[PDB]
């Protein structure tokens, strides 16, 4: 057993472990919030004959 | 909290930093969290 404990700021994006850890690597599943309209998907049409 | 690179700021020695209102208390679901700015050098506020 080994407990993992972290804290991160959602604004500044600083992840940081704070409770324990004797490990080597961590894989995460974060994203980037579409609240501030930075990027999105465009659906511009197409046609051929 | 006494780090190795600490300063007491009550006596002029490397001692315990009294957490003045930046105390880490029990948050929700029974955990502590908090960043604290302790003075390292005596009269040089380098603030590790």
């Amino acid at each position: 057993d080994t407990i993992l404990g972290k804290v991160d700021v959602s604004s500044g994006e600083l992840t940081l472990t704070s409770a324990s850890g004797k490990l080597t690597d961590v894989k995460v599943k974060g994203y980037v919030a579409s609240e501030q309209h930075t990027s999105a998907t465009n659906v511009e049409l197409g046609l051929t004959r | 909290a006494k780090w190795s690179d600490s300063f007491d700021e009550r006596t002029s020695a490397a001692g315990f930093v009294e957490l003045g209102s930046n105390v880490v208390k029990l948050q929700d679901n029974d955990t502590l969290v908090g960043q604290i700015k302790y003075p390292t050098n005596g009269d040089g506020e380098v603030e590790t």
